[PDB]
């Protein structure tokens, strides 16, 4: 198990990106420390 | 608007550490782009009607219901065989879809795209019942296959933009119809004004819940009709399936069901089982001269194998046993048979139709068996009289015509379309067409800009009869598949297989007057 955790280049977790997370597809958004649903390689979608 | 995440390092370990792993993204910008679907409802098109349909029609249209016993409607059959299925052509729905600028992958600076389906024609004995059943609920069936195929195309376009660099900003619809995608067009339009969650969906599973802003079930931009028939044939009068409710087709247009819209309409279009569903006095409606195939598309050219040659009888074949010293032409039938003629070569309807084919009354006489008038000494003849219409190799060019107004409202609208291309022969026009189809555009420009066409003159009017296909007539159909009661009409569907008897139809039937049937909302 385990997950992804997604932060600029600077330490500023990003809280509601979309994400895929690819191993069977576990599609979601991030929490808002950044981080991914607990379960691979993720795909990281656009915000407004 | 829209931002997006370039990710260096995108991979992790799975274990039972169940560590969570920093992902540094640094923050891009995204384009939003303008993503619009073009739906493509079918009516027939380049295939056969399917038995379930066929049948439907038999509804307000049997021989039965009409005042013609199964031995009369046996004689119509003889008489039509004797002075003489269908597949059709490609529609213009086919063209709009091949002529529809699809795109698959954006470009750097790319901020509106378009991608695009095409759903078929909803005509394309224990499952007999069913299957008229789903032939008359088909419009709802269609619009919820759209949603399916929405779905695909989205995940079509997105699988040429692998890694994407934008969001989507926007999703529009184009929606185009013709006849039975001309309600499901409709009714796709009314649930994306309604904002269905099945649209919605649809536009996620195809995305793989990528982000898209605007409406969830979209918006539509462009709605183009070819000719609204909601039903063609019923389910009234059958037995087995009488009892369904009619389906929830939403065939009602209101300021906001679509940006634009634009309809075109057969105006020799006269047949019972195809009544015009119009949007006169809502929206931008243009009355085109020419029948629903020859609005539509889906006659077949002059030189192919399937060409269009018309014997059509323009007139019930009626059929009477006289003497067989008594001449055929001082009969009932044939003095009946020549006011139907007289009335037609006058007929407005008929007016640019007729001067390009042969009317005709045709006459019947066979001999009958009656043992006991031969004893008497008398002999008798059946004589049965109808109207018959001969033309031959009608040309189908007048549906590019049609096509072409669409793809000027359309354009109009703003959506992008290939150019008509000498490449494309199937589309290239007549020279005799060819300033008609211009004034025909001109035409359209006038209802869209609210002003009222330019009406072709009576010479044009000719000249575009040498085109437009007589659809209306009386030539009988057999299925046995069905028994029709010969006293109240009613439709039994033979759920065991067929028992050797034929029910006869007249499938395309004229309405009565030789005015057709249009419901406005």
């Amino acid at each position: 198990g385990g997950g992804f955790i997604l932060t600029d280049e600077a330490g500023v977790p990003q809280p509601s990106t979309p994400y895929r997370l690819t191993t069977d597809i576990l599609q979601g958004i991030t929490d808002e420390n950044g981080k991914t649903a607990p379960v691979v390689k993720v795909e990281f979608g656009k915000v407004k | 608007k829209y931002q997006g995440y370039d990710v260096t390092d995108a991979t992790h370990k799975t274990s039972i550490h169940n560590d969570w792993k920093v992902v540094v993204a640094k923050k891009k910008p995204a384009r939003g782009v303008t993503l619009t679907i073009g739906i493509f409802f079918d009516g027939t098109g380049n295939n056969r009607e399917n038995t379930a349909s066929r049948l439907m029609k038999f509804n307000e249209c049997s021989a039965a219901r009409q005042g013609v016993n199964q031995k009369d409607a046996q004689s119509c059959e003889d008489f039509l065989k004797e002075i003489n299925s269908y597949r059709g052509y490609y529609s213009n729905i086919h063209w709009l879809n091949i002529l529809y600028h699809p795109d698959q992958v954006l470009k750097k600076d790319q901020t509106s795209a378009q991608i695009k389906t095409y759903i078929s024609g909803i005509g394309t004995g224990m499952g007999l019942g069913t299957s008229i059943l789903d032939i008359f609920e088909g419009v709802v069936t269609k619009t919820d296959e759209a949603m399916e195929r929405i779905t695909q195309a989205l995940s079509e376009f997105m699988g040429f933009n692998l890694s994407p660099d934008f969001c989507i900003a926007k999703i529009q619809f184009d929606v185009f119809g013709f006849s039975r995608g001309a309600a499901a067009a409709r009714h796709f339009a009314n649930r994306v004004m309604e904002q269905d969650p099945a649209i919605a969906r649809a536009i996620a599973k195809g995305l793989r819940g990528d982000f898209y802003d605007g409406k969830p079930s979209g918006e539509v931009r462009f709605l183009g009709l070819f000719d609204t028939v909601a039903a063609i044939g019923g389910i009234s009068n059958f037995f087995d399936i009488n009892g369904r409710s009619n389906p929830g087709v939403k065939l009602e247009l209101r300021p906001s069901v679509a940006k634009k819209v634009f309809q075109i309409t057969a105006m020799n279009e006269y047949r019972y089982n195809f009544s015009l569903n119009s949007i006169k006095g809502m929206w931008p409606e243009l009355a085109l001269p020419g029948a629903h195939s020859d609005i539509g598309g889906g006659y077949n050219p002059v030189g192919s194998p399937l060409q269009e040659n018309e014997s059509l009888f323009l007139s019930c074949p009626e059929f009477e046993i006289v003497s067989d010293d008594t001449r055929e032409m001082d009969t009932r039938v044939y003095r009946k048979a020549e006011q139907v003629r007289k009335m037609l070569m006058t007929l407005p309807a008929l007016k640019h139709i007729l001067p390009h084919g042969k009317l005709t009354t045709k006459i019947r006489s066979i001999g009958v068996n009656n043992s006991n008038q031969r004893r008497a000494g008398v002999i008798q003849k059946q004589v049965g009289a109808a109207v018959f219409f001969e033309r031959m190799a009608v040309p189908n060019d007048w549906a590019n015509v049609c096509l072409r107004v669409m793809l000027d409202a359309a354009q109009e609208a703003g959506v992008l379309f290939e150019p008509i291309r000498q490449t494309n022969t199937e589309l290239q026009l007549p020279s005799e067409l060819i300033f008609l189809a211009d004034k025909a555009i001109a035409q359209g420009k006038a209802v869209r800009l609210g002003q009222e066409p330019q009406a072709f003159t009576e010479e044009e009017l000719y000249i575009i009869g040498k085109y437009t296909h007589c659809s209306a007539n009386w030539n009988i159909e057999s299925d046995g598949n069905l028994w029709v009661d010969p006293t109240t009409g009613e439709i039994f569907i033979h759920r065991f297989g067929p028992k050797g008897n034929k029910a006869f139809v007249f499938p395309n039937k004229p309405n009565d007057r030789w005015i057709r049937s249009v419901w406005y909302m």
